[PDB]
């Protein structure tokens, strides 16, 4: 998960910011501050929105005589409500897309301390410092109210929406009814230390997990101390209280419930100066990410609707601050692969889409942590138990049939994947599985599935310190020799390995054979690593969050500590995303910031603006796939989400070749010369009947098959006939059935249709004026593979197939038909013996005997008579 | 549901909304005492020690059986209304079909252990039966049970629903084996016992967990690739395998000249450059495995490999217009050896130069080759006065 900032916003007058609360319904962002400012700004949460830079509307209220203190939502009524010191309460309700009040009102007896609606929007808890609770309803029925006795500085809601959590000033948390409000419990506190009462300051409890079967840990109690305890119900025994050196004042849970973020504001102690910082952990209690920015005071920190975007109230400005949730997705051989949550599991579904044919393959994982893909295999690594440390490692194909499964019992924290070995590393230790022999040439015959099951698995688990050998025997014992430098990040190539220290040392191991073959020394530790296509640069996003480009040199390997050659021209901040070119070496695309770059050789292109997490890049195509819109129908995903840009030498060999000669794209082809430029000005010069361009580009770039193609299509005759097999080359089916049909040949296009393989297609042609059978067969054979029993009856019957239709009948547990089946079948023998039998082995032996007689053999018929009585 | 007093019947259906919905539809207030139960279509079925009574749904008799042994399974394996079959195991060994409108049960297995468990196949062609000492044997069931293939430790084991050939037996090692027709058993080593067999997925019992687990048909296709009977390695592929898979499948198949299963492969890939491999191999056939391997290498990507290929039949000159169609005549060179296609090979050299602007090298091929008629005026082109 990465987060940086991205928009700023100064209040009026330099008025500070004191509270602060963002609408997920709509996306009204409202902000609060001293002598009474309240403004509501209204931003689009959309990526459209996001690129746009949205901010339609902003309206600044007033009602409030002294500072605004507190600023509550309610979402599925879209009613704002907003506090005062003086102590006044003001709800408001928007008409015709202004705001305005709705009532005030002013107790004259405390400073109220909190307020909050139920997941139903239904019920406000106005509490203040005395402990006088008041539980409105949305229009203002009060449902009851109370003083009670201690003093209340923190209130939350219950996740079910039964229960109602109060705070108390020492820092106690209770749990109280809904309705009638007495005093049900006390939640079990252990982070609090009980030596003297420390106040709270985040009391949440996110509602998206209510009805899971193992609820997560969505209760959050955090302390001003900043000792943070999620618990997973009212009285967990057993919380995941994660600690934080830094103090804290506010906390907020993004609306999936996945991510909780607690800010603070740290004083000038640091030589960094004053500041805010934002720790935003996972709900078990893992740190993810942290992001500090300059200021003195604190006003408040909430998230979009969308969960993409924080917005934080730093002295007298609030900063949107873009999020990159943690996506654990995929692709490969036009597969999309990527993992979402249903409210109702506790497991993952993990999609497995193709795109070019739309086809969904949805597979369970339970407690998924890792996915990645290679050549035409992908691989799961998951944690079936939170409690037992036992890592499965499941590699898969395209559509998720299960190929090889491992499981590891040490507690793996990064994993990589290459074409021949999965690579799992925890504090020390690297577990190795191999699953493939990398010397032999992965190809079409023996892809990376048929060769892994075919072979054997090497599993290795060897140290970070100890320098491995050739002849170092393979272990599979863990050692927790205590070494300071712990794994921060780690990388695999096709024929090396790269490991980061938590101190900032690179150790470079080969893999087959696994030798630590160098050592380097890096600015500062790594937390994400990348290499290119053949091992010679590698890209490192560091603590701080530069991102550089090493050189590894394969001549300078040595096992002595030296500093690494970085590129010049490549010096990039706040990057979420990289992936390199798989073709070329020097390519590489960054997301940074809101913007894509596709550096070539160390100089980037014009940045685009865009959000898409990054795919695939290869043939100077950028496939990217928008899973923040994918996200949101997990189970209906759509073709639009799959942008492809292209390189700028791509684009340029579009331009020359839209308004230029033949020539001129020959010699920009044979100036750049790349496989894909060839390809395009071979495929360029085909559509228009060109075909030595073609050849010459089919000849640079390595073809056989292409130029075979394009000589056959050079030795016919009619031109008609010449683009329909050019356009049937490209996927272009329906021109070429047409342009088949132009020169009164329906033979050709049905031809064309039945290699295609598209039997629908098929029936449409043959219909128009044995292979109508021969099609109907084949539906009926498709039907049948996907277990749909009555469409491949019907398709049968059309086809009048008996032999595969009885076992239709048998399956669908149908005997009428079966019996009926003689009639119609009493030319064929070896059907009647087969009916028999069936009714023979179903006991009805009386059309069993009659099927066996139509097959002129009645031994058989009264031998069944005999054996059922 | 027995209860301590009755046994009710209830039926499932779905209303207007497809919500589905469940209907008590029968009542038999019987204080019944069996040691197995069996509901069918329209009568009840219940078995205790030796006897094996069926019942109608309102409460009254309808047939009875005694047995040799006692019963120790009793499980309906489906069949017409109102003449389901029964599948019963005695302590004797017997597994017998009990139709509930016969009164003589047929006799199926005769076993040499009391039956624990035993199920039919979706076919009922075949028969698993678990003994008492946990050891299965399937079987091919007709006049005298032919053995198949025994396993020793199950556990538990089931039959596919959809496909006739695949079985799935749980051993006592926590350990989930799938066989399909004579291939080995994938394994998955997965806790619990097996209570179902779908085509495309294993129901996994663990106690009070049930587990959807895939059927991995990549697993058998594969094996049947690689021992070269390809009729059950499309069967099995159709049941779904993946792009690679196919196109594996459809290489394999071409590898060993089998292209009728080689068309039907590559349906499913969308992938046109191995559809006009097919169609060229087709067109030569229309008209030498390893004379046409190497072809297949070829437009696979390996030049050399396919050339070597076509050395190994004796016939040089294909693999010498293949890499001379590929304009790359340094590797060419040493494949040709006869005398004039040294010749006809600079001639070609010649050609292409002539036609791909270089002026200079084709006078040094043409020179080479001594056309001089041809070579004056490239030589003319190129502008080398003292050369001219």
């Amino acid at each position: 998960m990465f987060v940086y900032l991205s928009k700023r916003i100064a209040m009026p007058n330099g008025v500070k910011v004191t509270s602060i609360a963002w609408n997920d319904g709509q996306g009204w962002l409202a902000c609060g501050g001293e002598k009474g400012l309240l403004k509501v700004l209204k931003v689009d949460g959309g990526p459209q929105g996001q690129r746009s830079g949205g901010l339609s509307s902003s309206q600044t209220l007033e009602g409030h005589d002294t500072t605004v203190d507190l600023v509550t939502w309610n979402q599925q009524y879209c009613k704002l409500t907003s506090s005062d010191v003086s102590g006044r309460i003001i709800v408001w309700v928007l008409h015709k897309g202004m705001w305005f009040e709705e009532m005030v009102n002013n107790r004259n007896s405390s400073r109220v301390v909190d307020f909050a609606w139920n997941p139903s929007g239904t019920k406000i808890c106005i509490t203040y410092e005395d402990g006088a609770v008041i539980v409105g309803g949305v229009d203002g029925n009060r449902y009851w109210g109370r003083e009670l006795p201690y003093k209340l500085a923190k209130v939350c809601w219950g996740a079910d929406g039964n229960s109602i959590l109060f705070g108390t000033a020492t820092g106690e948390v209770y749990v109280h009814d809904a309705s009638s409000g007495e005093h049900l419990s006390q939640v079990e506190i252990k982070c609090n230390d009980g030596k003297a009462p420390s106040p709270l300051a985040g009391l949440s409890w996110h509602p998206a997990w209510v009805e899971r079967p193992e609820p997560l840990a969505t209760l959050a109690v955090c302390y001003q101390s900043g000792k943070l305890q999620l618990m997973t119900s009212i009285g967990d025994e057993t919380p995941c209280n994660v600690d934080r050196d830094l103090p804290a004042h506010f906390i907020s849970w993004n609306p999936s419930g996945t991510v909780l973020a607690v800010t603070a504001a740290t004083p000038a102690t640091e030589e960094n100066g004053p500041g805010i910082v934002t720790q935003f952990f996972s709900t078990e209690g893992v740190h993810l990410r942290t992001l500090r920015v300059s200021g003195k005071q604190c006003g408040g920190i909430t998230w979009e609707g969308g969960g993409l975007r924080v917005a934080i109230g730093v002295d007298s400005s609030v900063y949107f601050a873009n999020v990159r949730p943690n996506y654990k997705y995929c692709y490969f051989k036009k597969t999309a692969v990527f993992a979402f949550t249903v409210p109702d599991k506790v497991e993952e579904s993990v999609m497995f889409w193709n795109v070019n044919t739309n086809e969904r393959r949805t597979k369970s994982v339970r407690g998924l942590q890792y996915m990645n893909a290679c050549k035409d295999a992908c691989v799961l690594i998951s944690r079936p138990d939170t409690t037992q440390q036992q890592r499965m490692i499941q590699l898969v194909n395209a559509i998720g049939s299960p190929l090889e499964t491992r499981f590891i019992d040490m507690e793996l924290y990064t994993y990589d994947m290459n074409s021949s070995a999965v690579v799992c590393c925890g504090d020390e230790s690297i577990y190795i599985w191999q699953f493939r022999d990398p010397s032999t040439a992965v190809d079409a015959l023996d892809p990376i599935s048929m060769q892994a099951s075919r072979a054997e698995s090497q599993e290795r688990v060897i140290h970070v310190c100890d320098l491995v050998r050739g002849d170092t025997a393979p272990t599979m014992k863990v050692r927790s020799a205590l070494t300071n430098d712990l794994i921060s990040a780690m990388c695999v190539s096709e024929t090396h390995m790269f490991v980061s220290l938590e101190s900032g040392t690179l150790h470079v191991y080969q893999l087959s054979p696994l030798q630590l073959v160098s050592k380097y020394i890096l600015f500062a530790r790594a937390q994400s690593m990348s290499v290119n296509c053949n091992s010679t640069q590698l890209a490192v996003i560091h603590l701080g969050g530069i991102t550089n480009v090493y050189c590894i040199e394969r001549e300078k390997f040595s096992l002595v500590p030296c500093k690494a050659d970085t590129i010049d021209g490549v010096e990039l901040k706040d990057v979420w995303n990289l992936r390199w070119a798989v073709d070329d070496p020097h390519r590489f695309a960054v997301m940074e910031k809101t913007r894509m770059l596709v550096y070539n050789h160390g100089v980037a292109e014009e940045p685009v603006q865009s959000c898409a997490n990054l795919c695939k890049f290869k043939s100077l195509k950028i496939r990217t796939l928008q899973l923040d819109e994918l996200l949101l129908d997990p189970e209906r995903p759509r073709k639009d989400y799959i942008v492809d840009f292209e390189a700028q030498l791509l684009r340029d060999m579009r331009a020359v070749l839209r308004d230029g000669t033949a020539k001129e794209a020959y010699e920009f082809a044979e100036s750049h010369n790349t496989k894909k430029l060839w390809e395009l000005l071979a495929e360029h010069t085909l559509f228009q009947l060109d075909f030595t361009y073609a050849e010459v580009a089919f000849i640079h770039c390595k073809d056989y098959a292409a130029i075979q193609f394009v000589k056959r299509v050079r030795s016919l005759d009619d031109p008609k006939k010449q683009l329909a097999e050019v356009n049937a080359y490209y996927r272009r089916f329906d021109e070429a059935e047409r342009l088949y049909k132009d020169v009164d040949r329906k033979d050709l296009a049905l031809d064309l249709r039945y290699r295609l393989g598209d039997w629908f297609g098929v029936v449409r042609l043959v219909q128009e004026g044995a292979l109508l059978f021969q099609a109907w067969e084949n539906i009926g054979d498709h039907y049948a593979s996907r277990q749909k029993w009555s469409k491949a009856a019907q398709y049968y019957t059309q086809c009048r197939h008996y032999r595969k239709l009885a076992r239709i009948f048998y399956i669908i547990e149908d005997y009428e038909m079966l019996t009926q089946l003689i009639s119609m079948g009493e030319h064929d023998k070896e059907l009647m013996v087969t009916l028999g039998n069936m009714l023979l082995t179903v006991g009805l032996a009386e059309e069993a005997a009659k099927a066996f007689i139509a097959a002129n053999e009645p031994r058989m018929a009264v031998n069944g008579c005999v054996q059922v009585n | 549901v027995q209860l301590q007093e009755r046994v009710i019947v209830f039926e499932f259906f779905y209303d207007d909304d497809r919500t589905m919905r469940y209907q008590d539809i029968a009542q038999i207030r019987r204080r019944l005492e069996c040691s197995l139960l069996c509901v069918t279509t329209g009568a009840i079925i219940v078995s205790n020690d030796k006897r094996i009574t069926m019942y109608d749904f309102q409460g009254n008799k309808r047939r009875e059986w005694s047995m040799e042994s006692p019963v120790q399974l009793m499980k309906v394996v489906g069949g017409m209304e109102g003449r389901e079959i029964l599948l019963v195991g005695l302590n004797g060994g017997q597994v017998m079909k009990v139709f509930v409108d016969n009164p003589f049960p047929t006799l199926l297995h005769k076993g040499t252990a009391p039956v624990k468990s035993a199920e039919l196949s979706s076919s009922r062609s075949r028969l698993a039966v678990i003994d008492s000492t946990n050891t299965l044997q399937v079987l091919e069931l007709g006049e005298k049970n032919e053995l198949l293939f025994s396993e020793d430790n199950v556990t538990a084991v089931a039959f596919n629903i959809d496909v006739d050939d695949n079985i799935a037996f749980t051993t006592g090692d926590n350990t989930l084996h799938i066989k399909t027709g004579s291939l080995p058993a994938y394994q998955q080593a997965v806790r619990g016992i097996v209570v179902g067999f779908k085509a495309n997925h294993v129901f996994n019992l663990h106690y009070s967990n049930m587990m959807v687990l895939d059927v991995p048909h990549a697993h058998a296709l594969y094996k049947y690739v690689e021992m070269r009977d390809f009729d059950r390695a499309y069967e099995v592929a159709c049941l779904g395998v993946a792009d690679a898979d196919w196109k594996m499948l459809g290489l394999h198949a071409m590898s060993q000249l089998r292209l009728d299963i080689a068309r039907k492969a590559f349906t499913h890939i969308q992938d046109t450059k191995l559809v006009e491999l097919l169609k060229s191999l087709e067109l030569r056939r229309r008209q030498k495995d390893s004379v046409l391997y190497g072809s297949i290498l070829a437009f696979q990507g390996k030049y050399n490999d396919a050339a070597r290929q076509f050395m190994k039949t004796g016939c040089e000159l294909k693999a010498v217009e293949m890499y001379c169609d590929l304009k790359m005549w340094d590797n060419a060179k040493k494949i040709c050896t006869d005398e004039k296609v040294l010749k006809d090979l600079i001639r070609q050299q010649a050609r292409w130069a002539e036609e791909s602007q270089n002026f200079v090298e084709a006078a040094s091929l043409y020179e080479s080759c001594g056309d001089y008629a041809k070579a004056i005026g490239m030589m003319g082109q190129a502008g080398q006065v003292e050369k001219l």
